[PDB]
RNA sequence: GAAGACAUUGUCAGGUGGGGAGUUUGGCUGGGGCGGCACAUCUGUUAAACGAUAACGCAGAUGUCCUAAGGGGGGCUCAUGGAGAACAGAAAUCUCCAGUAGAACAAAAGGGUAAAAGCCCCCUUGAUUUUGAUUUUCAGUGUGAAUACAAACCAUGAAAGUGUGGCCUAUCGAUCCUUUAGUCCCUCGGAAUUUGAGGCUAGAGGUGCCAGAAAAGUUACCACAGGGAUAACUGGCUUGUGGCAGUCAAGCGUUCAUAGCGACAUUGCUUUUUGAUUCUUCGAUGUCGGCUCUUCCUAUCAUACCGAAGCAGAAUUCGGUAA
RNA sequence: UUGACAUUGUGAAGAGACAUAGAGGGUGUAGAAUAAGUGGGAGCUUCGGCGCCAGUGAAAUACCACUACCUUUAUAGUUUC
RNA sequence: GUGAUUUCUGCCCAGUGCUCUGAAUGUCAAAGUGAAGAAAUUCAACCAAGCGCGGGUAAACGGCGGGAGUAACUAUGACU
RNA sequence: AGAACUGGCGAUGCGGGAUGAACCGAACGUAGAGUUAAGGUGCCGGAAUACACGCUCAUCAGACACCACAAAAGGUGUUAG
RNA sequence: GUCGAAUUUGGGUAUAGGGGCGAAAGACUAAUCGAACCAUCUAGUAGCUGGUUCCUGCCGAAGUUUCCCUCAGGAUAGCAGAAGCUCGUAUCAGUUUUAUGAGGUAAAGCGAAUGAUUAGAGGUUCCGGGGUCGAAAUGACCUUGACCUAUUCUCAAACUUU
């Protein structure tokens, strides 16, 4: 029996968590041998209801479709390519049946289903697999697509939802900040952790030069010229 | 892939005849007037009870198109047109 | 044979698709079931 | 195709009703100035089988 | 009497509409179907010491990747093994010696390459403009890819010099139609202006059945032209498998290879099996079995005469002439 | 089958939409402080109201291309119903 | 559709069809309306049915398979 | 079944292989004399029942390549070595 | 088989071709039915079968390349005939020689590379396993594995110096 899985992303985030969720629900104590993918990981077994076990436990956490090949009962899936600190965008008819989010989203957290959250207010839509997977699509970017702000004010507009306070603070850039004194007026969603002084990641919109068929539907004025991601250290 | 979003390159304007910088964009089609010989015809030819009486293509077979650089020259915004060959990605140095 | 009926034909006796018809259905298709809100026996 | 029997049985010619042995056409007495106002008196004098 | 400027009728527009109409429903193909692409292409071998050269021949590969993994220059040398250094171990880092490439050069395979074509760094856009000549496939048509010059402009470098995409060999696309770049050119044909449209030169959107139709099935109700270029039967070549027999003889055989049998190997015969093939027959050779009837063959079940046995007799087996 | 025009004339009531002006509209635990907001913001500018930090602060207010939110009524019609 | 009589006619409305006195703005032709324009035209809003959403329906077409867990052990045409 | 070089049959008769699309010889006007090819000379059958050294006797001898088949293993049958 | 009934039957009458009628078999519709009969369009088209008429003479093939929804077919180059044209032994030839080049097949070789392979013998280890001696060893000795050396047997369409 061999249990195999695939992301295809230009990276990992999403396994370099489920490196980390394995060692602590112990479903590889019976596994023959891990063996390392193009893009994921196998797992050999030598029954079946056990890797019906071990495809569950998959089945468990993430997000997923799942099928069977065979030669040796060969179970194969293909992962959703979400990761936590992305810019991600939702079609016309996956918005409207998930949420009534608008067509920009980000995903805080991964679990069951996947959550999206829209940086003008303050909403979440959790997505089952099945509806995804069904309509594909690639996010508009991932991880590895930042650049750093720094702050001199914030000011927390009053209203907040459990985690998050939709709050207008007024960024400006490092090395530019010495040039120009280019500052906007942006409203962040994780604006309460933000301090006098301190450095939070940003997903710069307003020069950034991108590649997918949704952009054809939405309008220009309504974009946001920033739009930021949650912090690293401070 | 990349391509920065400037270059150094030939200019064939009647002042420049040089290598001007130029900056680059991706080429976009248009929007396909209904004004076009080939259209005041198509939407005649199809006016009656013949059915339809042009093809309409099916057999697709690629997954890419080629990519298409419309190169405008900062001192005499003049423009040219490069191609360059099949990908699956395209973005910009910008 | 299907030439007389729309549920003519087959090597059994079935007639393929359902009987329940249309309303608007045309002189030919309204064989059948015509406008049928509900089918079968309720408990008798 | 075929038409079918219910197709065929909008012309008639052979599925008209068969009038040999009707007694007449059943209907009410017209409507007139005795039934409107007051009443008019009739008598049955044979009921028959149509 | 009722209803009433609603219905009805007329015309346009949208939906529904196998009830009906007209059509189509690829090719190669050891028959045709499924499968697969040998249908456009690449490397090595088939391929037989120039070149060309076939099969549903072999081992494999492509429909991408790259602003550097292109271009130029300067420094340097790899895989590997040996000797050594606290934690440090087969393996982190550091040092020396050997080291003709056994490394790397995006990707298959083959070639090619060492003050480089590889590893590191610096500057960069020759991956540019104009159109021509040529080589490969080839009709000496296209397409694709490449080669060598010219005229201009550029980069690099001290300079020679090199550079017109990837070190070489594959990595891709006509007419019509639409769209964009350009002279700011031509035309809109009674004469003018402005929109709009059409034209010229170069690109893109694409046909992968890749020199490029717009296309689902069934017929056991069936049809027509024709085909033995082609299957289903016999016959014929073949005889793998099947059936029969032989030669060595390791051993079984209470001892005793061979009375009888006999593995590991090996030589053949047969066309009463099944198969392969497709020559004949598709303007027809009446196609399972049984009944009936005749004849032939021997590889003899019996009967006749004989031999040999682990043949006392009896009964059995082996063999022979013999059908 | 559905809609529009015509056939198709005569009327009444209305309900909202358009085109104009008007202002509420605005508002935190807290401050001269009604504010999604805001720039050409050391100034448009009088008492000085102010003044991005004046002070509090969620806003930066003062001038301004500025919906900075209008729930509204009154218009002379167009009338979509 | 089924095919005397007798005895019975089970669970399924997810799918495909049919249907609906159901919420209504997502879609949505022609006309009409508004705006730019010299105009041909272009752009927008509104927008019927139908589609879509929700519900019903099987003597309507039709379908009625798998895996686990209940302590030594046993996993039940039982239960989870 | 499928390729390479050449020669042929096809499209080609003639003498020979008894006969045979392809083999050997040889390519064709009508005729006569002579000479040969390949193959053959017991008779059918035109031509030596010729010469010479040997081998073989088979109760399924053997006898013109293509060609119309025949092996492994054996024999004191015989011959030579 | 049925034979007093959903019976049999004459005559009259209705239904007419994508239409009728059908106790339904795709059955019947004037010896005609999975769409009648007649005439016309109609000399329907056919890359497919068949046939294609007098003599002699001269020359005389092809079944191969490229493209085609191309594979019983066409176009294309070739093969072939005819008409000849300009010239008159050139400078041509299915040929040899002399000179000079290219090739990587046959063979050969692997005590030469890459791979494949049988054998033992000489060593090496602080270092793969075991065994005796052992408190241990960077201790010793057996031993099998490895590699290292010098030989040895046999091979390669996709290996090669030659
Ligand atoms: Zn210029």
């Amino acid at each position: 029996a061999t249990v195999q899985i695939r992301q295809k992303v230009p990276h990992k985030r999403t396994f370099l968590f489920l490196e980390q969720l394995i060692l602590k629900h112990n479903a590889h104590v019976d596994t023959i041998s891990i063996s390392e993918a193009k893009d994921g990981l196998d797992f050999f077994y030598a029954q079946k209801n056990h890797a019906v076990k071990m495809i569950d436990f998959l089945n468990a956490v993430v997000p997923i479709k799942h099928k069977k090949s065979e030669e040796k009962f060969s179970y194969s899936v293909e992962i959703v390519p979400i990761c936590k600190d992305d810019l991600v965008v939702l079609p016309k008819k996956l918005a409207k049946s998930m949420g009534n989010i608008s067509q920009f989203v980000l995903c805080s957290k991964i679990s069951n289903t996947v959550q999206f959250m829209d940086p003008t207010t303050l909403q979440t839509a959790d997505l089952s697999p099945s509806v995804y997977w069904r309509a594909p699509f690639n996010a508009l970017a991932d991880v590895t697509q930042l650049v750093e702000f720094i702050v001199l004010d914030v000011d927390s507009t009053g209203i907040s939802r459990g985690n998050r306070v939709l709050a207008d603070i007024t960024v400006a850039r490092t090395s530019d900040l010495g040039v120009n004194d280019q500052v906007y007026y942006v409203r962040s969603h994780l604006g309460g952790i933000c301090h006098a002084g301190d450095s939070v990641m940003g997903y710069f919109i307003a020069n950034s030069n991108y590649n997918s068929d949704l952009f054809d539907g939405l309008n220009i004025d309504y974009v946001p010229d920033v739009v930021l991601v949650k912090k690293l250290y401070q | 892939v990349n391509v920065p979003k400037t270059r150094k390159t030939y200019c064939k304007g009647k002042t420049c005849r040089k290598h001007t910088q130029h900056k680059v964009t991706q080429y976009k089609a248009g929007k396909a007037s209904l004004f076009a010989q080939g259209k005041r015809r198509y939407d005649r030819k199809q006016s009656g009870f013949g059915g339809q009486t042009k093809p309409v293509f099916h057999k697709k077979a690629k997954t890419t198109k080629k990519v298409v650089l419309r190169l405008e020259c900062v001192k005499c915004k003049t423009r040219a047109q490069l191609t360059l060959k099949r990908c699956k990605h395209f973005e910009l140095g910008g | 044979n299907p030439v007389d009926h729309p549920h003519g034909g087959g090597n059994h006796q079935h007639i393929g698709k359902a009987s329940t018809i249309s309303r608007g259905a045309v002189s030919g298709q309204k064989a059948g079931l015509i406008a049928a809100r509900r089918t079968g026996l309720l408990r008798g | 195709g075929r038409v079918i029997r219910n197709q065929r049985k909008g012309a008639g010619s052979i599925f008209t009703s068969h009038t040999r042995l009707r007694q007449g056409a059943a209907k009410l007495r017209t409507l007139d100035y005795a039934e409107r106002h007051g009443y008019i008196r009739g008598i049955v004098k044979q009921i028959v089988h149509d």
